[PDB]
């Protein structure tokens, strides 16, 4: 009953189910709705603290989409990068959930004021909403092997002067291409071909022209200028 | 109405959230050397929204191109500071008053006036020039402007130098967006 | 209830010994921020006792063969660390919290997610066709699970190995479970 409650005091209400909200546990007042994730507050609230806690939230909802592709794009049936994507994504939320530990310590002592949080979550409200983005531009054009690789060398060339979100996707491109790299090694010093999941660029067949061809889709577009001599 | 309660309300007012509301912050009971003071502190607060609006309406739309972000991305480094002022401004209100937050508040009263009238200054600029259009306000002379704008010079032109060493070294301009000056025909 | 008692039988829910009560561990008085978690933390009991299951049914019966036995001791190097985590985890106990346990055990919820996904797509097998079944989990290309599940093909092709060296240099194949893809006609 926080409308019965003092203002100063049930701020640090907030501020704790706050922080359980980051985590995506359902929280005492700050709560979430059946599925892009929608809360709701409560309705007998101050007007100026959920003016202030609607600013955070894109935080969890960027979140609540997050996790939702690492618990998904894991599976067998997606090939050797939108698996080595979805770890490389994977050990980021690690380190979000510590940065949710050290405010769950830090409050214990009282020096967690709401005000306070809205300055500490800034880089963490900016990294979720990059891995947010690329979680919806792969499945708005389902991308498997190449083309979910040209995506993370365009949407990294997209920031070529923020150096703070050119860094983060730097560091994905780098670890979702090298499965996809580690079959090249084998296309390029002998002539066998893995590739078990249809994704690589060259696929054989069953006098010559006919055997391998390239495939137009699975390009990684800046393998683009030397497409032919691969092959 | 207590002096502390105007002293709570403002911490707010200087974020955009709103005793005082929303196009100056009129406040609406308590005495006139009161309301003057809040008057003048609650309007550096609707300085924080025109520069947050744009940080935030041209953080939308993807045809803003490659120098209009470098720049609306470094508009924020310089706001996460003036979050980092509200944090210890708050820590204090548990003791602080009206008279003492003028002092407090009274430098990030001008990087909160340089900033609100650049982002006006360059509107409708896109590419470089925009980058030309925050290099017209390094010509003032204040010696705390000008080593203040002259640094968001040096973001903004950072993509400007990345494709004339691009162009130069290896000649291959590539910009979905017309920005750079020189501009190819198929 | 204090949130110390729910750190008390989780504890032991990590291991199969159940207020928290077993086919989701539903728990049964608190708030919804406390129910939540600690359904989301037994999670890894339901992937314990699964596992647990195949290795104690299996380690029952004396027609699974060599290769199958050495799938089933390849299943408890891996648990007795996961035996010894709950131990260093206890002592502690004697701060952390359910916040604190997240974090702790991160990790340890996908190396019992994919032993406990890998004793369900090998189940009817035994000989070498089980050893042909724990190596289609290693085109996966997930740097975490491509090197634990080629350690469990390593402890699973010495028993194939072994065979196959004896029946190259000596010819004096003999297994009385039909594993060897040499079948000899009496």
């Amino acid at each position: 009953l926080p409308g019965t409650l003092p203002l100063a005091s049930q701020e640090s209400a907030v501020v704790e189910d706050l922080l359980y909200v980051l985590v995506g546990v359902d929280g005492r007042y700050v709560s979430a709705q059946p599925l892009s994730r929608t809360f709701l507050v409560d309705p007998n609230l101050d007007l100026s603290i959920r003016e202030l806690v609607h600013r955070i939230l894109p935080v969890a909802a960027s979140y609540s989409a997050v996790t939702r592709f690492i618990e998904e794009k894991s599976s067998f049936e997606y090939g050797q990068v939108n698996h080595a994507l979805a770890a490389a994504m994977r050990t980021l939320v690690k380190e979000h959930l510590i940065l949710v530990s050290q405010l769950e310590q830090l409050h214990r002592q009282g020096l967690l004021s709401l005000q306070k949080l809205w300055f500490y979550i800034q880089p963490a409200m900016r990294t979720m909403d990059i891995l947010a983005s690329l979680a919806t531009s792969v499945d708005k054009g389902e991308c498997l092997g190449g083309s979910t690789l040209s995506l993370l060398h365009d949407r990294s060339f997209s920031y070529t002067g923020d150096s703070q979100a050119q860094e983060l996707c730097l560091y994905l491109t780098k670890a979702a291409s090298a499965p996809y790299f580690e079959v090249l090694e084998k296309w390029i010093y002998r002539g066998i071909i893995h590739d078990p999941y249809s994704e690589f660029m060259v696929e054989e067949h069953e006098y010559w022209d006919q055997r391998y061809t390239i495939v137009q889709q699975q390009i990684p577009s800046f393998l683009q200028k030397m497409a032919d001599k691969i092959l | 109405i207590t002096e502390a309660a105007l002293v709570r309300d403002i911490l707010y007012v200087f974020q955009g959230i709103d005793n005082i509301k929303m196009n100056c912050y009129k406040v609406e009971n308590l005495s006139r050397s009161l309301r003057d003071t809040a008057v003048r502190l609650s309007e550096l607060g609707w300085l924080h929204n025109k520069i947050r609006r744009y940080t935030d309406q041209r953080s939308l739309d993807r045809s803003f191109g490659l120098v209009g972000q470098s720049f609306c991305a470094a508009l924020h480094q310089e706001l996460r500071e003036y979050y980092r002022l509200l944090s210890v401004l708050h820590s204090q209100l548990q003791s602080l008053t009206l008279r003492r937050l003028l002092v407090w508040t009274y430098d990030p009263k001008i990087r909160l006036k340089t900033l609100a009238a650049l982002v006006d200054h360059c509107q409708g600029r896109k590419g470089g020039e925009l980058a030309s259009a925050v290099h017209a306000y390094t010509k003032t002379g204040d010696p705390y402007m000008r080593s203040l704008v002259q640094h968001i010079l040096s973001l903004v032109s950072h993509p400007v130098l990345s494709f004339l060493y691009r162009w130069i070294y290896d000649g291959e301009l590539e910009d979905t967006y017309h920005e750079f000056f020189v501009a190819s025909d198929p």
